[PDB]
RNA sequence: GAGGA
């Protein structure tokens, strides 16, 4: 427990079946997830006891994290994922299914807002369903990158009462982020509200999402073909390059930049290539999916993944390194005796080039293990220190 | 530190966790047996002595 | 947990209509999040699915081996060959209305294993029970009656 | 022929070839 | 063990149909796919449920008690 | 007939493939799960294992005892057990049935299905005869039995529905499709390269004709027109199994009619 | 240890009436309706059929919370038309759809040879 | 149980890495993470 | 209550910008050369190519949640092929005599020029967006 | 591919 | 393996032929030749970390040294043979893995750190562990009800007996968003199918317990108590 | 020992 966050006040609601269950908002908080974790509860004994907590410790309470000073809740996975979906330009919502999004929301007042079209055939878009959860007064206006009172692409955000005029709500506006929303509405109409808005909001789009489904698949991560000989033949332009200044350095004629070692200079340029070669590779990749590529929107809407998992999945796994250099001659000048020695050819040195997609040839197999192996150790020792720091 | 520090505590339960889209932000599922057994000590004023009596 | 890190816990259990259901009146019996995935990077997970479908259908053994020359190509040329999505896709029924989805499905067999630690070993309260003896705090151990 | 040259799928026989006369516990009990 | 009865999802009763596809496969020398398909199970939530099953109960009943 | 009209197109001993048009998606899906869920029938429910040396846990023999279907066309002749007053089960609520094998043999001796009787009194009802698909005639594999292995247990039959416990349901998987050819746009094709390609279209495309490209998206139109395949565990004729779906459902909704008479009368 | 017991899945259990009427207040002539021992079966279907009505001006239900066996159901109609009357109607309409399936079946049934 | 049967373990210079030199002996993926993590090998 | 405004607009250019059933319209008053009009369209349920011609007024009439199209009292400005209803929310004025109006339909948006549109567009949540042919 | 088992006919009927 | 030359280092070689290859499999059928004879004659070899140092392996048999020579763009990207000198060829790179990770499906494409907690997981699923367990009367025993092989196998889950008893079975999942029930992790899982019997599984536990450790006369004995100033 | 996370 890192944090006063960690222990919170809740109410109590009493149900079968053994495990505690738990709003899903507050995961990030007690940063947990229900991989089996478990969780203790305890129970105050006096009247004043149970008062400091409802006071003091109550969950609605700690939305904004004196950390620093931005809520430390928001929406999450599930819910923030169909959001943006639901939220889209392109959503429009039927009748039925639009009366029953409404009586999911508890606090409807009763009234069918008109719909966004009464052409002949009443449609509403997502967004105004969406608003319907949104508390009257609110405005937060962000006008992300581009947008232009237009907002040809949608971005931004901007909501002109308790209702919204234009943008995708994603996690910029309604995640955990500084100027969003979840702070607005606190510093506005006070944690119950705001406690009030986390319950409309995830039942609102989790029904939503549920009768409009939601999956990802292999297929999500296959690049097109002429985007992966594309790909291929940036990576080939990336070994030439290597092995340009390779032959270079062996020709003596490299020029060591100063305060460094000839030979650093030498491994710091091959290991800046390969990088820009993964990443370019992995902006080519990003750049061709269609936006009904699931792991695409699991990015847009930024409720988990990035780039790099894309990079990875698709284009190349790129360079593995061992304490920040690459892998090192553990046997005599060479990295394994399926080698000849004094190889400095990426991948001699551990420049995995297939995607994951593609699988692992041996050696990449292998050194990617030790890469991995290092990363589980820094983890082992990182928090034992980070505990002990903290306390 | 392991006594006085902290220690070992009554009226405390601990179980696996469960995510749920039906739960209002600040609620929590106790499970019922939990709840049969954790307990709270109430005061009987006249304004509840009907409903404990009815508890007890 | 599935056979490669994603162990998990159940956490409801639907009859079977409620189910979302396929056309052919298949319905899943195990429903994860598509959100493991990214994060993660299971490949590996969604390969064996595509693979294991192919098996079943045709009645063989998925030759899972790590360094061998199948690719995923392969698996979906033979997957479309017994008419299905070449990548496992289904178009699937909302069990509660029967209405399509909008959304098609990754759908497919898949080998989990149950781990231990249920959670009737895990569950546990304590309203004042025995203490220690020399401290006379609360035992200790779910299994004593500890706090 | 016979002397023909090994395709990377024979190898496994070979395994069982290992694996029959060894098990795989013999270091404990070698 | 001994083979479930009804495919886990699917529901169809599968517990009879054990012996048959042994036969197949032994006496017609068939191939599982087509032996399969011959005893009817279309689906694969019943595929799944004959090519995998694995028959320990031999096993057990060879403990002379 | 006004409402749904129903063309069978193809019935087996235990399928059939209709087409439900002129309904409701609503209606339509609602009997697809009553017929799964709701439908009673009969079921081993309760084990006395009078003696067991097989290498089987009870609870597990009693499991498979469970799952076996049986013979329950006139179910309706037979009584909840919570509705029968007498203690626990007589011949209105239950059906008793019985098995002894012994490993008289020196190879193994299967126990099939086959070897239940019944002792219980039918009193005439077409009750309870385990159900035998098979074509060799002995039912589902119960259990195995080397040689002195003997087993001797009595059950209990009892009318029950899906809805507890799955073994009693006559499911066995049911088929639902609408606008095989997405006219309805009811979905969206994730594709690579073209949808039309990469997704197979369905069997039942035929029956409606493609989409004519040339026409906008009609919003008007609603989804009628239902193809349904019923598979029948075998407790129940599919016909019946189909049938009984629907008279259950009506008899649920006539409830609620029904309560709605009392809450108006007082 | 927890795990309620399955029937009441389908049981009406000590004063749990089948239904329970409530007037809702936050619009006129409208009502709120609880059913116990149900979900979207019956749900769905009432619900969608009570769309069909003329005069009936919102329609809608909801499962509360899948471990129980409940679902509200809130009717609105026009005025001068009582919901409950919006309800009966509708209930009338499915059991006379259904009584018409149920004989159409069995005549193309017949129309069999197996 | 068969892992069990051929388990390793080191007493106590980075020794918690993936020498080159395991390559072949030693499975790269299998290792208690952990205060062990690296320490516990397997054949 | 009435027409609010009325025009008519050759639509200049359609672009489906990465969505399907939503395109953005560019279409010119005819009238008022000075009066342009930028507009998403649910192209699927109203399909629209460049040169095209549309449904008119900006009209006000024809709280009080919407109630369906009880189809024995439907008589509205129901004689269109496209009704739209939507809220105004900027009155950024381009120049001395250029008023642009900003209003935004569920999300759909639209943008109007001129000057003789004068304060009869006013701030209003109200508004059923209509231009003719 | 698959892994096949119909292999010991392949050296079976090939010996 | 032992590389080795033939009429050319070409067409330099395994020692190992097919012939060979005929004649294990013939002992592997009998059920004569085994591995110790591959010893004998020197077409295999025990190598120690030691003398890797001074060798040349090659990973693939065939591909590695045919000779020096229309790609299927799927496949991976496989180097070259690029060298000519060998002295060694792997007999299986799969062979690298240990016991538990021999048991992943695909571990090529996984990310290593999810091989290594599949590793550690592997050992707590619910199974068969013994063919005897029913004789066996040890504490905390877990058996599986109705096991399953996988359908995606790897070759080497053959040497473990891994397909003939199994630890876990073959569930039909999907992935989905469905009731927002399954998200941060774990999932929804039917619960007819449950009763069907799946995942289903016994528990053994074993109560231990004697006669008086010590006491001459203190004797403690098993029979039924009763108020017997008790 | 165990050990989940
Ligand atoms: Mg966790
Ligand atoms: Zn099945
Ligand atoms: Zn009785």
């Amino acid at each position: 427990s890192l944090h006063k966050m960690s222990m919170m006040a809740h109410r109590v609601k009493v149900i079968p079946y053994s495990t505690f269950r738990l709003n899903l908002s507050v995961t990030s908080p007690y940063n947990a997830d229900f991989d089996g974790d478990e969780m203790n509860l305890h129970v105050p004994q006096s009247e004043e006891t149970r008062a400091e907590l409802s006071q003091l410790c109550a969950v609605p309470l700690q939305i904004v994290s004196p950390q620093s000073n931005k809520p430390c809740m928001g929406i999450v996975q599930d819910t923030l994922c169909g959001i943006r979906k639901l939220t889209l330009r392109d959503t429009f919502i039927e009748l039925d299914q639009v009366l029953n999004m409404l009586y999911w929301v508890p606090d409807w007042d009763g009234v069918i807002p008109t719909p966004a079209i009464i052409k002949p055939k009443p449609l509403w878009s997502g967004k105004q369903i969406l608003s319907v959860a949104i508390p009257n007064g609110i405005h937060l206006q962000r006008f992300d990158e581009g947008t232009t009172l237009l907002s040809p692409k949608d971005n931004g955000m901007l909501i002109i009462d308790g209702q919204i005029i234009f943008g995708v709500v994603e996690k910029k506006t309604v995640g955990s982020s500084n100027g969003g929303l979840i702070h607005v509405v606190t510093r506005e109409k006070g944690p119950q509200v705001c406690a009030k808005l986390f319950g409309n909001i995830q039942k609102v789009v989790n029904f939503w999402l549920l009768h409009n489904g939601f999956s990802t698949g292999i297929g999500d991560t296959i690049a097109d073909g002429p985007t992966m000989r594309e790909i291929t033949e940036t990576i080939a332009e990336a070994k030439k390059k290597v092995l340009d200044v390779t032959k270079e350095a062996q020709a003596n004629l490299l020029t060591a930049k100063h305060g460094m070692t000839l030979r650093e200079s030498f491994e710091d340029n091959v290991v800046r290539f390969l990088n820009e070669a993964r990443d370019k590779a992995g902006r080519l990749a990003e750049v061709n999916l269609k936006d009904l590529n699931n792991v695409k929107q699991m990015v847009m809407a930024g409720s988990k993944g990035s780039f790099i998992n894309i990079a990875q999945m698709s284009a190349c796994v790129g360079q593995q390194s061992v304490e920040g250099k690459r892998i090192a001659f553990g046997f005599v000048d060479r990295t394994l005796p399926h080698f000849s020695k004094d190889d400095y050819s990426p991948e001699s040195k551990g420049f995995v080039e297939n995607s994951y997609l593609r699988g692992l040839t041996p050696q990449e197999f292998f050194f990617h293990a030790m890469g991995g192996r290092e990363g589980l150790i820094d983890t082992a020792v990182k928090t034992a220190e980070t505990g002990y720091i903290q306390r | 530190r392991g006594n006085l520090m902290g220690k070992r505590v009554d009226f405390s339960a601990r179980t696996v966790i469960s995510g749920d889209p039906n739960l209002e932000l600040d609620q929590v599922g106790v499970p019922k047996s939990i709840a049969k057994t954790l307990t709270y000590p109430e005061v009987v004023t006249p304004y509840n002595i009907d409903r404990l009596t009815q508890l007890v | 947990a599935s056979r490669h890190g994603q162990k998990g816990t159940i956490g409801i259990t639907y009859r079977r209509e409620d189910m979302p259901f396929t056309a052919e009146g298949i319905v899943p019996d195990l429903i994860i999040n598509p959100h493991a995935i990214p994060s993660r990077m299971t490949v590996a997970h969604l390969i064996e699915c595509l693979l294991s479908k192919v098996a079943a259908l045709s009645g063989n053994e998925g030759d899972a081996s790590p360094f061998t020359d199948i690719t995923v190509e392969g698996i979906s040329k033979l997957l479309r060959e017994h008419g299905y999505q070449s990548r496992g896709f289904e178009v699937m029924y909302n069990g509660h209305t029967g209405k399509k989805l909008m959304a098609q499905i990754f759908f497919g067999p898949t080998y989990y294993q149950r781990l231990r630690h249920m959670v009737d070993d895990k569950i546990h309260a304590r309203a004042r029970g025995p203490m220690q003896v020399l401290t006379r705090q609360p035992v200790e151990g779910r299994s004593r009656d500890g706090g | 022929d016979e002397s023909a040259p090994i395709t990377a799928e024979d190898s496994w026989a070979v395994i069982s070839a290992f694996f029959r006369e060894k098990g795989l516990v013999s270091q404990q009990l070698d | 063990m001994i083979v479930p009865v009804r495919c886990f999802s699917c529901g169809k009763v599968v517990g009879d149909k054990w012996e048959s596809y042994l036969n197949l496969l032994q006496e017609d020398e068939l191939d599982e796919g087509t032996a399969l398909s011959r005893l009817g199970l279309k689906r694969y939530c019943c595929r799944r449920m004959i090519l995998t099953h694995v028959d320990l109960i031999e096993k057990f009943l060879r403990y002379n008690p | 007939e006004e409402g749904p009209q129903v063309k069978i197109r193809e019935a087996s001993k235990d399928n059939v493939d209709f087409i439900l048009s002129n309904v409701d998606l609503a209606m339509a899906n609602s009997l697809r799960r009553v017929m799964i869920a709701e439908i009673p029938t009969l079921a081993i429910d309760s084990v006395e294992v009078e003696t067991n040396t097989t290498v089987l846990a009870d609870e597990f023999i009693a499991h498979r005892l469970g799952l076996i279907p049986l013979q329950s066309m006139d179910i309706e002749q037979l009584e909840y057990s919570r509705d029968c007053f007498c203690e626990d089960h007589c011949d209105k609520c239950s059906v008793v049935l019985t098995l002894q094998a012994f490993g008289e043999s020196e190879s193994t001796t299967n126990v099939y299905s086959k070897d239940l009787v019944i002792v219980s009194n039918l009193m005439g009802r077409n009750i309870g005869h385990p159900i035998i698909q098979d074509k060799e005639g002995n039912g589902v594999l119960i259990c195995k039995l080397r040689k002195g292995q003997e087993l001797k247990l009595t059950c209990v039959a009892k009318k029950g529905i899906a809805k507890e416990h799955a073994k009693w349901g006559p499911a066995a998987a049911i088929e639902f499709e609408y606008d095989p050819w997405n006219k309805l746009k009811h979905t969206d094709y994730w594709y690579e390269q073209d949808s039309a390609k990469e997704w197979p279209q369905s069997k039942n495309c035929e029956y409606e004709d493609p989409p004519n490209e040339g026409d906008p998206f009609d919003y008007k139109a609603q989804a009628d027109t239902f193809y349904m395949n019923v598979e029948s565990v075998g407790s129940i004729p599919v016909d019946q199994v189909v049938v009984r779906g629907i008279d259950t459902l009506q008899k649920k909704v006539a409830s609620i009619l029904l309560a709605l008479t009392q809450m108006d009368q007082d | 240890m927890n795990a309620p017991d399955r029937f009441e899945l389908f049981l009406l259990g000590e004063g749990e009436s089948k239904l329970k009427i409530d007037p809702d207040t936050k619009a006129p002539n409208a009502v709120v309706i609880t059913f116990e021992k149900e979900d979207h079966t019956l749900g769905n279907l009432i619900r969608a059929e009570l769309l069909n009505d003329r005069k009936v001006l919102f329609a809608a239900y909801k499962v509360e919370h899948p471990f129980f066996a409940r679902f509200k159901l809130r009717i609105q109609t026009t005025e001068g038309y009582d919901p409950k009357d919006a309800l009966k109607n509708a209930c009338n309409s499915i059991i006379n759809k259904l009584g018409a399936l149920k004989t159409n079946f069995e005549t193309e049934w017949n129309l069999q040879t197996l | 149980t068969l892992s069990h049967l051929r388990r390793t373990n080191t007493p106590i210079a980075k020794p918690r890495q993936l020498h080159n030199t395991h390559w072949g002996l030693v499975c790269p993926a299998e290792t208690p993470e952990g205060q062990a993590c690296g320490l516990v090998k397997n054949l | 209550s009435n027409t609010l405004f009325d025009d008519i607009f050759q639509v200049s250019e359609v672009d489906p910008g990465r969505y399907n059933k939503v395109c953005r319209i560019e279409a010119a008053s005819t009238t008022q050369d000075q009066c342009k009009l930028t507009l998403d369209i649910n192209v699927e349920l109203f399909p629209v190519a460049a040169q095209d011609s549309l449904t008119v007024t900006i009209a006000s009439s024809l709280t009080r949640s919407w109630r369906p199209p009880q189809a024995g009292d439907r008589s509205l400005a129901d004689d269109y092929d496209y009704v739209m209803y939507g809220t105004a929310y900027k009155f950024e004025e381009v120049s001395k005599d250029l008023i642009a109006v900003y209003y935004s339909f569920g999300g759909l948006l639209m943008r109007l020029e001129g000057n003789y549109r004068n304060l009869n567009n006013l701030k209003q949540e109200n508004a059923y967006l209509l231009i003719r042919r | 591919f698959i892994k096949r088992d119909r292999m010991r006919r392949n050296f079976l009927r090939m010996r | 393996f032992i590389v080795e030359d033939d009429e050319s280092l070409g067409h330099k070689e395994l020692k190992v032929r097919k012939g060979h290859i005929a004649k294990l499999m013939a002992t592997e059928y009998q059920d004569e030749y085994t591995w110790s004879s591959l010893l004998n004659e020197g077409l295999v070899e025990y190598i120690d970390a030691e003398e890797e140092e001074s060798i040349l392996i090659a990973m693939q048999p065939e591909d590695l040294e045919p000779a020096e020579a229309d790609v299927d763009p799927a496949k991976r990207i496989r180097v070259s043979h690029h060298a000519t000198t060998f002295t060694h060829c792997e007999i299986h790179p799969s062979m690298i893995l240990g016991v538990a990770a021999s048991i992943i499906p695909f571990p090529d494409h996984n990310q290593s750190p999810r091989n290594t907690y599949q590793s550690a997981m592997g050992k707590q699923a619910m199974g068969v562990f013994l063919t005897n367990y029913n004789v066996r009367m040890d504490t905390m025993a877990n058996i599986l009800y109705y096991p399953q092989k996988p359908l995606g196998t790897t070759r080497a889950m053959e040497y473990l007996k891994f397909r003939e008893l199994p630890a876990g079975q073959n569930a039909i999942v999907a992935i989905a968003c469905y009731s927002g029930y399954n998200q941060e992790d774990s999932m929804i899982m039917n619960q007819s199918s449950i009763d069907r019997g799946l995942f289903r599984s016994l528990f053994f536990r074993s109560y231990m317990d004697q006669e008086k450790k010590y006491g001459m006369s203190i004797t403690e004995t098993f029979e039924k108590p009763q108020r017997t100033n008790t």
